[PDB]
């Protein structure tokens, strides 16, 4: 029962540069038509897709930038002229014997010139407030280094009782990230306050980006 | 029903593409992969056709690497002519005959009767392998 | 050509069977579309389940064999899979795959204290209409449901740009999600924009206009 180990678990490569993903086999899987390892790609939300058929051997339709190599136990997937859509997690599989063991997974991140978030603040809709709850939302769209933290200011006072952060997958066309930031309060706490602030802190910015609004009935 | 059933057969040695020496229920027996036309690596004539070695490298590993080998009777005659039992070799549920006929490593062949049970199957894989430009068809 | 349609989502109590599926366009199943079942725990874990061929017999991965099965309704072009005695250690998506190409979009199964919960869908329009710059950023929040997933599209899908649906976070035994749409400042508000949220697990479908 061969255990496959591919690394590193994360691969971040400057858009347009080479990317070599390794996949090591416990036992050896070769012969005289074999090099019984194939490669899959998996975009988020989607099922894996076949890339290479027998270590080498590009599948049909797959671009020519993908290239598998490897003999014995060291097999590698190469995607040299790396591009935006090459954001995915690429797996290796062996069919030298059942059980067909899959790979541990290797996440591929593409880096680029620093983008910067476009902040948007959203007060609680009347409907929600009707049900006693109040969720003030802050979207931070299209920024690059996924390193961005956001603080919450309730009338100047920082609040952390309710922050629900979530990050989108690395984008397939412009390779940026986005994040939703929700602060949940009670209709009571909420009505008590007036100036709600969301100030994004991210690499690209000497100070925090910030947006706010004055609560109203 | 009353069609067929496989019987386990333990490996002994892979000879050539369509030729597998398998320890069958009791005494050792040679068997010929049924319906395929896989090139040779032996023959005092012809020699070592392209895909010859390869085609064999497929068969040797499929069976040598299998956990449970079942063999299958064809409604013709287990006795071939060279003795060599004629059969449908499976490796862990897979048909070794089709695999080779699908990776372009033996074209459909030697159509006779009443053997044909797997005829329009090796036929469909080969076509596919034909639509593709695989190994033997390139 | 070649397509793999599977059964939808399913919340199930720990211990009460269900059957996934894979109807298969681009063929009929006989000469084979040899299935090869795969499991994927939430996170990142492709585990090979086992297979089934044209011959009929199957072959289940040593690991977890019995209590999991694979059937064949060919005339009704389908192969199925059952997970008897379901356990919490069974939540993940299951993909059928053909033994030479294509994968299916997968079936998600979950297994908890049970109890399905529809999301509260609340529209989120710019806190003060003011805009007047090339484009607007609208949104709608999908708060507190269980289990997954939700499927929020905009104007039935007509709008697929500036569309960010942010992942759900397990907020207190209940999920919550968000989606933003950056439609030209020109359309809104004159032009209607409607965030459509469907939540399979509960027959819930709700539409809110910003």
């Amino acid at each position: 029962d061969i255990v496959l180990t591919q690394s590193p678990s994360s691969l971040a490569v400057s858009l347009g540069q080479r990317a070599t993903i390794s996949c090591r086999a416990s036992q050896s899987v070769s012969t005289s038509s074999f090099r019984y390892m194939h490669w899959y790609q998996q975009k988020p939300g989607q099922p894996p897709r076949l890339l290479i058929k027998y270590a080498s051997n590009l599948e049909s339709g797959v671009p020519a930038r993908f290239s598998g190599s490897g003999s014995g136990t060291d097999f590698t997937l190469n995607i040299h002229p790396v591009e935006e859509e090459d954001t995915a997690t690429y797996y290796c599989q062996h069919s030298w014997e059942i059980p067909y063991t899959f790979g541990g997974g290797t996440k591929l991140e593409i880096k680029r010139a620093d983008a910067a978030p476009t902040v948007s603040i959203f007060p609680p809709s009347s409907e929600q407030l009707t049900s006693g709850g109040a969720s003030v939302v802050c979207f931070l769209n299209n920024f690059y280094p996924k390193d961005i933290n956001v603080k919450w200011k309730i009338d100047g006072s920082e609040r952390q009782n309710g922050v629900l952060n979530s990050w989108t997958d690395q984008d397939s066309k412009d390779s940026t990230y986005s994040m939703s930031s929700t602060l949940t309060l009670t209709k009571d706490e909420y009505e008590r306050h007036n100036s709600y602030t969301c100030e994004a802190t991210h690499k690209t910015s000497t100070s925090p980006i910030v947006k706010s609004f004055n609560r109203n009935e | 029903t009353k069609k067929l059933h496989k019987e386990p057969a333990t490996l002994i040695k892979a000879i050539d593409g369509d030729t597998v020496k398998l320890m069958y229920k009791g005494q050792p027996m040679t068997f010929r992969l049924l319906l395929v036309d896989t090139p040779e690596t032996k023959h005092p004539k012809k020699g070592v056709e392209k895909y010859g070695p390869e085609a064999s490298a497929f068969t040797k590993k499929m069976v040598e690497n299998a956990k449970k080998i079942e063999v299958e009777f064809d409604k013709g005659q287990r006795t071939d002519k060279y003795g060599r039992g004629l059969a449908y070799i499976y490796a862990d549920g897979k048909m070794v005959n089709e695999a080779l006929v699908r990776q372009g490593l033996a074209k459909v062949a030697y159509v006779y009767k009443p053997n044909n049970t797997h005829e329009q199957h090796l036929r469909k894989s080969e076509a596919q392998a034909k639509k593709e430009k695989l190994n033997i068809w390139s | 050509d070649v397509q793999l349609q599977e059964s939808g989502p399913g919340l199930v109590k720990p211990s009460q069977s269900l059957s996934l599926t894979c109807t298969v366009t681009g063929y009929s199943i006989t000469s084979d579309y040899a299935w090869n079942w795969i499991r994927q725990f939430p996170g990142n874990k492709l585990e090979w389940m086992g297979y089934i061929t044209y011959s009929g017999t199957t072959s289940y991965n040593p690991s977890l064999k019995s209590r999991i099965s694979i059937s064949r309704d060919t005339s009704k072009n389908q192969f199925f899979m059952q997970l008897n005695s379901v356990t919490t250690e069974d939540t993940g998506t299951f993909y059928c795959t053909r033994g030479n190409g294509d994968w299916g979009q997968g079936t998600t199964l979950t297994v908890s204290s049970a109890k399905t919960t529809p999301p509260s869908v609340y529209p989120l329009a710019p806190g003060s209409a003011a805009q007047t710059n090339s484009m607007v950023t609208l949104g709608c929040l999908v708060k507190g449901y269980f289990p997954e997933p939700v499927t929020v599209t905009w104007n039935s899908g007509s709008l697929s740009s500036g569309v960010h649906t942010f992942p759900a976070v397990l907020q207190s035994d209940l999920y919550t999600l968000s989606s933003s749409v950056t439609v030209p400042s020109s359309p809104r508000p004159s032009e209607t924009v409607t965030c459509n949220v469907a939540h399979p697990a509960s027959s819930t479908k709700v539409d809110k206009k910003i």
